């Protein structure tokens, strides 16, 4: 799984 | 905070719906008709909405219900249109309508690639039927030639 | 990217190439995806928008 | 033939999870409505009560 912040 | 402060409402309301600003729009795949409406019904299996969607769409023949991740105009909601409007109830759906391999034929409308939640036993399967022998088809195709 | 822990990496955009002018009022939608090989058919595993 | 989970409902007949190749993406997802709110169903049910 991979957690983004934009 | 403190009860020197002028309240808004009794104490067991926790949630209220302001003004015009708390309709939000069903995502795509999910579609609501009713005037007064509550939940997002998700999508009839082999059918797509847009955004809007006070009704869905069938899948034309050659083309069956699936995700369309790689293809030119996908069709799934984004993260913006679910997560960050309604949190984790409502997630994002597959609403795209794919084209049959070569030397397959789909005659009907509204079909979709039946799932399989235990992926090591049993793998997803596409309702593509294949040519008969003597029958070609190119792609996407309704009938074979 | 660099190596992924549960720490976020550091900016990945903080470059200066990495910039816009819109042309238009509104809403832009700004999307980020996260591929594993640089070729065109690799498979997407995450985006946001 | 599965059932539907509590509190969803499905009144069509001939339904399927609707399949994604691309699981990194989008999960697959079953076409089982949700009950409205003030009705609740029990289990595998064609309609909320």
């Amino acid at each position: 799984t991979y957690t983004l912040t934009l | 905070a403190k009860y020197s402060i002028d309240p808004t409402t009794y104490h067991f309301v926790t949630h209220l719906a302001m003004g015009p600003e708390s309709c939000k729009k069903c995502p795509k795949g999910y579609f609501q008709p009713n005037i007064a409406g509550t939940v997002c019904l998700p999508c009839p299996s082999g059918f797509v909405s847009t955004s809007g969607a006070t009704g869905c769409t069938a899948c034309s023949e050659g083309t069956y219900h699936t995700d369309g991740v790689g293809t030119t105009t996908p069709g799934e909601a984004t993260s913006l249109d679910t997560t960050d409007t309604f949190g984790s109830i409502y997630p994002i759906i597959p609403n795209t309508c794919r084209q049959c391999p070569a030397n397959t034929y789909l005659p009907l409308r509204g079909q979709a690639a039946i799932a399989s939640m235990n992926l090591a036993a049993v793998s997803s399967a596409t309702p593509c039927r294949p040519c008969e022998d003597g029958t070609w088809s190119k792609a996407g195709a309704a009938g074979c030639q | 990217t660099g190596a992924l822990s549960t720490t976020p990496t550091a900016n990945l955009v903080s470059a200066g190439t990495y910039t816009v002018t819109y042309a238009s009022i509104g809403t832009k939608f700004v999307t980020l995806r996260l591929y594993d090989s640089a070729v065109a058919p690799g498979v997407l595993l995450a985006s946001k928008t």
